[PDB]
């Protein structure tokens, strides 16, 4: 779950 | 040793391996059903 | 036409707001997606999940919670769990890092970061909604997580929408255990910015939880998935009179003029009464003049302080399931002839009830057994005043020579609200000892 | 002709003011679905009392649907009989019914009075002889007892000479399920003991004792409570739509009862209650009612008969009876209790035979009392008043809603005057 | 919990609209809810309710919910489709030419058995509907007799559902041919009742498929059904039956019997009726005259009548005095041999309903299959 | 029965037309192999706007499609809808033009025009009624802006009465992608206000925004953002070709909208725009849609419209719709800023209703209106281009190829002078 994860 | 798990209620030895029909059914008594509202202060009629 | 939002603030608030959407969506049809099994059918007639659902144009309900806190690592723990169709994506605020017992960060630095964009989802809901008719946070005291940043939530609604009451929920900073070092620092400044913009704030302690585990159940070793089950069954039913139909339903603003006496006495606790397991319940009868009873036992408050040493106040013995409204007044008058029962002299009635048609439930996998009645008692009290007299003790020892205080002064932070906010506690203290006190 | 207004505020009269008409629509004889469903020919000529007419000779009714949310509204549209009412004059609310007098009054009552005094007109302004406001409400809250006293102060300025009988629940001697109570009933006697012309008395605690003794019942809910007083006033109102032989409307009652001006409350009954086993083993009379009329355990009031001398006794007869027996029992009741009637009335009691017995019942009727008994329940809430004000305890609210502080002092004072205007003639 | 929830239909009478509403039942506790489909507000709340049953569950039977009359027309719901639906099937019966005369012991039969019947009418068929019927016969044997017993003697068609019906109807029906019937010597419709083998019986199709075509055989659309299957007049048209509600209590096998007891003949019988109007064309003369008459029109609002044409057989007992008295308890005060002594189930509102003044038997029955 | 005649020109032009066909092939259900597919009859109703006919029940467009190189045609036909594009419309060149006016305009560009026009003489001569002109085209390149506004001129002087249209792809302000910008759209823009009467100006810095912020995509191609270019199209004649409740063509908002010869500088919009991963939690309502097309974020030109007033405001709808619930809305959108329209007109805003929502949608608007914020779209420019005049940074190349430096200096004096007409209203 890094930036922009969903 | 109550680890029977993390979370879990310790049972005795012959509680164990016994029959376990307790955990279905309800609990608490009742509430008492007792005769109707306008029974008693109301009837039906007849002529003959 | 009865709706109520709610927020969920810090990892002590989020993670019992897990466990209060698995007992929601049990209560009504819903499936955990959000969509309804659709073999069987509802008639169109009702409108009973508008007080913490609304449903979208199709098929599927959405829930009021606006999930946030400012690390990743809980929030993506429900994200990509099992329950992550239910809630809005852009509900899940998310931050960088946590506040880190540091009220010079959830309130100064980082946490005026997002500040601007939280509110910004507790506009949008009650936008769409009408009938709004309060708040339930979910924070505690202790952490400057969730309770330095619950804070600034908290006073952003009193100058943008006021009227409303505001009805948070937290976990007490406790007497015996804790796992922090700051906390007696950190529960003191949450007082001091809420007071004048709340309406009501109550508690829960955590080990008295787990000692009604080892009694009234027969779990030794409690987690918290056990825990935070008995606080969804407190939450669902003093919220269950604005979403079923019964014989006494009270709106919350209700609970707000019947409640707060003076206004600064609007702290009560809580209690439920039968907690018992299949093997005890089994043999048990639980009628109604016999759960009222177990409501005032020591062995049964969800807070350790002495009912015996305090006088109680103003309680409101909620009721649901399967009950008869003579069977209260044979139960509560048999309470009143008691004699260890202490209440307050001057005022006259001090008692509330409510009945309702719906019953208790059980999230399966759990302990407990089918009961047919349960009994959600909000005790005001005088017992918990001494309760803190101890946390004021907790505090001035390491004050004696500000111990701590150069983490705080890093972050934008002085020392002098840590001097004005002790007495404002011991300005709290003195209208608890007044009220006990009689006027001959 | 002759004609009765209603309406339905507060939750507690809701429940019961919506009862009422099963009670009324079973002896008339119409349906739920609003056509005439009667056995017998005789109550169908006086049925423009209570209800207004529909297009294809249906039957609707005068009533009024009003309270602060809309939770009872859909309470009280309900199983039984909630198709008859007209879909225009149900009203509703926004805000919550918070018990406060400003939220019975200053706050959310303003917006509704210029709608709700509407639906007083419109079933008024199309009539002829107007005669009754018949008011369901309680003396709790803000709820019940902050709206019935608004329902009647502002019609008072323009239907002055006609006679108002509201119907209203007392707090009960042990517990109240309200803590804020006097500040709004205490409130609220300031204008019904001045507005109104006749204004009734139920204890909730009477009710039950009533279900135990006589009924032997083991589990009385909120369902028998609302039979046993919907019976009652729909007794009482009987005389103005039936034939008799003893006739009387809501004015005669100005005259017959009232001495003073400010003393109006008076106390319900029922005659013939009785249990399921104990049938067989009791005998139908007009003696044998009589005893059970003045029976001290048949009241609808806690009070001991023995700091009670009755003013102004009315029992009315509603049967098949004799009218010598009537009168001859009347008067053998009061020679017996000479210290409990007054000295300075001869005449103490009045009577009044019908001729339609209610369905089920070959005889029946109606006590109606008027204590010196009834100071018990004068001095408890005033008493509940004195300790709770000079703490302030919740004027918190009241006034930062708007209530001031010297006029709690006033309606008090009011209030006592409604035991030393009294106690005159106590003696 | 398991409610189980149908579609309402109800006409409302002053603006005539035809008005849609969702019922509710919840079974094991008797409570009953209705919200309305086309407007999602709710106007009837919930509510308990004693006197609907699970055997009048059942969709098209019309049953009056607090004095409205309404029929169940669709299924909202998977689940009680699937509890109801999948197992209640309808078979097809017909009474020939010979069982007029023993129709009481097979219909306590089919009463023991435990099948609802919704329609058994007495029918006279035109020609092509009567050939339909023979069409699809083709063996062997000679059927001249049964033939002209089809063209020639009247027949009643009836339509009986139940739990597995066509499985119920074999096994109560049993073997086929008469002889081989009793030299099997089982209790058996076909055993017992029933004249010379393929003369006649009680139909019974072979098949669920082919009760459709035998169903489609025997009733079809009414184009061609013909209304009357008796004659209008025999110099004493004069007694009338009707069975409003004594049909849903089961016991018309046992009046059939004590009908067919003290040598009286049974001439026709149909159960086509509207709740209103038909009943109110022929309650006419008893419209002025008759008290109660709301419960009188009530009890006939309640079900359908299985009511049927019958002719005075002896002038010993007149049929009206063997009827009895308006009131069973007055019939149970005089005589047990009463009618209302045996079968009368309501206070003034008796199980059999006939006519008073023996002149209007003509016109009600003429009425009732001739124009009806 | 009121057909439209399509231009192209440049590469720029033909990826935008080559997605602009493709949702007329989806609408009418035309599938890439010249035939009909789609389960409706009404689809199959107005066929004829966009859809010659031919054997076999055929169905190819009215197309045109020109360049100056081969090397652009070649991949239009090599693309997923190569069969339906019409063999003999590949009008081609040999040099490409290589960002340069009169490479197009005067010299190569200008001895092909009459190759085009004999096309579109005959083509625009088959239909019964046409309705009018469309084009899009390069301004910033050389053959969109050089030959395309030779037949913007070239096509107007033979028919003076149809409706010129224009979706104009005019450069960014912020970052340019060739030096010679303040030429070819200075140049170009000279010619519009003579010639042109809808003129819709889309930059791709204002949709380089929408697909990242509004759609959430990471990884957006041309072919992402030329969708809702190619929504916007078939987002203007909704009720021209379908049934409704107000049906209005392409004459009734060059009415409403331009109350002066030479303000007709429009600026488009799309309505319904959220996530691909979000797509079923907002409720695709009425309040919905009006919510976003009023607003700076739902903008297909890089002006803020907050700097100025609206003179006009035009709008369209689709789908089953409660009328009075809009008339609500734009009042509202009228009452509430009244200080963001001009108080010298009562009425400024339009509406129209189809019936039919598109394949996948149940609400649809497009958003259309003349603005003086475009002030800003064409002040960036003019001031780009005198602060290359006065250095002559490449005058070289436009004097060698037929041109003057009089036929520059009145292009701006036509281009301050138009701005100098905007100005006084706002
Ligand atoms: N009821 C409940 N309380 C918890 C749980 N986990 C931790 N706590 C309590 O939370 C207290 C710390 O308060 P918090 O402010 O929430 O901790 P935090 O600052 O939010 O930590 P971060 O989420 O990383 O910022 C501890 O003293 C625990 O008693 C839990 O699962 N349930
Ligand atoms: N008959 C009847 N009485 C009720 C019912 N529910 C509540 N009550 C009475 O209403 C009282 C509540 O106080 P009330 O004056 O109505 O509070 P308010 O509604 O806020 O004015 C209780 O003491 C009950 O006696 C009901 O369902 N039926
Ligand atoms: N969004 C988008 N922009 C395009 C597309 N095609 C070209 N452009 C822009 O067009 C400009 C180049 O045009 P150009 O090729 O020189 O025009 P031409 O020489 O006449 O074909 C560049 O600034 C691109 O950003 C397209 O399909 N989508």
């Amino acid at each position: 779950l890094l930036y922009n994860w969903e | 040793y109550p680890p029977a798990g993390a979370e879990r209620v310790f049972y005795g030895r012959a509680n164990d391996p016994q029959i376990a029909p307790s955990l279905t059914h309800g609990i608490r008594s009742k509430i008492s059903i007792p005769a109707k509202v306008l029974i008693n202060p109301q009837p039906i009629t007849t002529f003959q | 036409m009865r709706e109520c939002i709610s927020v969920h603030v810090g990892q002590a608030g989020v993670q019992i707001g897990n466990a209060c959407w698995e007992l929601y969506c049990l209560e009504h049809g819903i499936q955990p997606d959000g969509q309804m099994p659709s073999d069987k059918t509802i008639g169109g007639g009702d409108d009973s999940f508008n007080t913490f659902f609304s449903e979208t144009g199709a098929g599927k309900h959405v829930p009021r919670a606006v999930f946030v806190d400012l690390e990743p690592t809980v929030i993506d723990e429900v994200r990509t769990g099992t329950y992550r169709q239910l809630f809005h994506p852009e509900q899940l605020i998310t931050g960088k890092e946590d506040a880190a017992n540091n009220y010079a960060r959830g309130h100064y630095t980082i946490g005026k970061e997002l500040i601007d964009l939280v509110l910004d989802r507790i506009r949008k809901l009650a936008d769409q909604c009408t009938g709004l008719q309060g708040f339930l946070i979910f924070h505690s005291f202790g952490g400057g997580t969730g309770s330095g940043f619950t804070s600034l939530l908290m006073e952003r609604l009193s100058v943008d929408y006021g009227k409303k009451s505001k009805l948070e929920f937290s976990i007490y900073p406790a007497p015996q255990v804790s796992t922090a070092v700051v906390e007696p620092y950190n529960s003191i400044l949450t007082t001091h910015t809420t007071l004048e913009h709340s309406d009501c704030a109550f508690m829960v302690d955590n080990e008295a939880i787990y000692d009604i585990c080892r009694r009234n159940l027969d779990i030794e070793r409690p987690t918290y998935t056990n825990l935070n089950r008995l606080i969804g069954q407190i939450v669902s039913s003093i919220t269950a009179s604005l979403r079923f139909d019964g014989a006494l339903n009270v709106d919350l603003t209700e609970f707000q003029t019947n409640l707060v006496p003076y206004p600064r006495i609007h702290f009560p606790l809580a209690t439920y009464a039968p907690v018992i397991s299949a093997e005890k319940a089994y043999h048990e009868q639980l009628s109604v003049a016999e759960i009222t009873n177990a409501c005032f036992e020591p062995a049964n408050q969800m807070v350790k302080c002495d009912p015996r040493h305090g006088k109680y106040m103003a309680c409101c013995l909620l009721y649901r399931g399967d009950v008869v409204p003579k069977d209260v007044n044979a139960a509560i008058a048999t309470i009143k002839t008691k004699r260890t029962i202490q209440f307050v002299d001057w005022c006259p009635t001090g008692f509330k009830v409510g009945i309702n048609y719906q019953p208790p439930t059980v999230v399966p996998g759990g302990d407990l057994a089918k009961v047919q009645r349960a009994v959600c008692m909000l005790s005001n009290t005088t017992a918990i005043a001494e309760a803190w007299a101890r946390l004021d003790h907790k505090f001035d020892l390491m004050y004696a020579k500000r111990a701590f205080v150069h983490w705080y002064v890093g972050e934008g932070m002085e020392e002098g609200e840590f001097s004005e906010a002790r007495e404002d506690m011991a300005a709290l203290e003195k209208d608890y000892e007044e009220v006990g006190m009689d006027s001959v | 002709m002759r004609e009765i207004v209603h309406l339905q505020a507060g939750q507690c009269g809701n429940q019961i003011g919506a009862k009422f008409w099963e009670v009324i629509s079973d002896e008339h004889g119409i349906d739920p679905t609003g056509t005439y469903h009667g056995d017998s020919d005789l109550q169908l000529e006086r049925i423009n009392v209570y209800y207004n007419e529909a297009t294809g000779g249906k039957y609707v009714p005068r009533a009024v649907l009003v309270d602060l949310e809309p939770g009872t509204m859909d309470s009280v549209r309900s199983g039984p009989f909630g198709q008859i009412f007209r879909p225009d004059n149900f009203v509703f609310g926004q805000s919550g019914a918070g018990n406060n007098w400003a939220k019975g009054h200053y706050t959310e009552g303003a917006e509704l009075v210029d709608s709700v005094l509407d639906v007083v007109r419109k079933e008024a302004e199309s009539c002829d002889c107007l005669q009754g406001f018949q008011l369901t409400h309680s003396l709790g809250g803000g709820t019940g007892s902050g709206m019935g006293t608004l329902l009647i102060s502002k019609i008072r300025e323009e239907y002055p000479d006609r006679i108002m009988n509201t119907f209203s629940v007392v707090p009960s001697p042990k517990v109240s399920d309200t803590v804020v109570e006097p500040y709004n009933a205490t409130l609220s006697v300031h204008q019904l003991v001045e507005n109104t012309d006749e204004t009734y008395c139920i204890d909730n605690e009477a009710l039950y004792d009533i279900c135990f003794r006589t009924l032997k019942l083991t589990t009385p809910t909120y369902g028998d409570l609302n039979h046993l007083v919907s019976a009652t006033m729909s007794g009482v109102t009987t005389c103005l739509r039936f034939p008799g032989q003893l006739n009387a409307d809501l004015r005669k009652l100005a005259v017959n009862m009232v001495p003073f001006p400010r003393l109006h409350f008076f106390m319900p009954g029922f005659a013939p209650l009785t249990s399921r086993g104990s049938q067989q083993y009791r005998a139908l009379t007009v003696p044998e009612l009589t005893q059970q009329m003045f029976d001290a355990k048949n009241m609808m009031a806690a009070c001991d008969p023995r700091h009670g001398r009755y003013l102004t006794v009315a029992a009315v007869f509603r049967g098949r009876m004799s009218m010598k027996e009537v009168d001859e029992q009347m008067l053998n009741v009061q020679n017996k209790n000479s210290s409990y009637f007054v000295e300075w009335i001869p005449n103490n009691v009045k009577t009044a035979v019908c001729d339609i017995p209610p369905r089920g019942l070959k005889m029946s009727a109606t006590f109606i009392g008027n204590s010196t008994a009834i100071q018990e329940l004068f001095k408890r809430i005033s008493e509940q008043f004195t300790a709770m004000f000079r703490r302030k305890a919740f004027l918190h609210w009241y006034t930062g809603e708007g209530m001031d502080e010297m006029e709690f002092t006033e309606a008090e004072s009011n209030m006592n005057d409604l035991v030393s205007e009294y106690q005159q003639y106590q003696d | 919990s398991e409610r189980f929830v149908f579609i309402a239909e109800w006409f409302d009478p002053n603006a005539s609209l035809f008005r849609r509403y969702e019922l509710l039942f919840y079974p094991g506790d008797g409570s009953v809810e209705m919200h309305d489909v086309k407007n999602h507000r709710t106007f009837l709340k919930r509510t308990k309710y004693e006197d609907l049953h699970l055997e009048d569950l059942f969709i098209g039977n019309k049953v009056n919910i607090f004095s409205r009359q309404l029929v169940l027309l669709d299924y909202g719901d998977q689940y009680t489709a699937r509890q109801l639906g999948s197992k209640k099937e309808k078979t097809l019966a017909l009474i020939k030419p010979d069982a007029v005369s023993k129709a009481g012991e097979i219909i306590e039969i089919i009463n023991k058995a435990g099948f609802t019947l919704t329609k058994l009418k007495m029918m006279t068929l035109s020609r092509k509907e009567a050939t339909d019927f023979h069409i699809d016969h083709q063996s062997r044997p000679f059927l001249n007799e049964l033939i002209q017993f089809i063209t020639s003697g009247p027949i009643i068609a009836m339509e009986i559902l139940r739990d597995d019906a066509v499985c119920e109807w074999k096994r109560l029906l049993g073997p086929a041919n008469s002889g081989l019937a009793r030299t099997d010597a089982p209790e058996s419709i076909r055993a017992l009742f029933g004249t010379d083998g393929i003369k006649n019986a009680a139909h019974g199709p072979d098949s669920f498929a082919c009760a459709a075509r035998e169903m489609e055989l025997f009733f079809p659309s009414s184009g061609v059904c013909g209304p009357a299957n008796t004659a209008k007049f025999t110099n004493c048209t004069t007694c009338c039956i009707v069975k409003p509600h004594a049909v849903s209590e089961g016991l018309l096998g046992k009046i059939l019997m004590t009908i067919r007891d003290a040598g009286f003949e049974i001439s026709a019988m149909q159960m086509f009726n509207m709740d209103r109007i038909n009943v109110e064309e022929f309650y006419e003369v008893y419209k002025g005259v008759v008290s109660e008459y709301n419960e009188m029109v009530t009890e006939m609002y309640s079900g359908p009548c299985v009511a049927m044409e019958i002719q005075q057989t002896n002038p010993t007992m007149t049929f009206r005095e063997f009827c009895g008295p308006a009131d069973p308890e007055i019939a149970r005060h005089l005589r047990p041999g009463t009618l209302r002594a045996i079968f009368g189930k309501t206070k003034i509102q008796n199980a059999v309903h006939c006519t008073d003044l023996p002149e209007d038997g003509l016109l009600e029955v003429q009425y009732f299959f001739k124009i009806l």
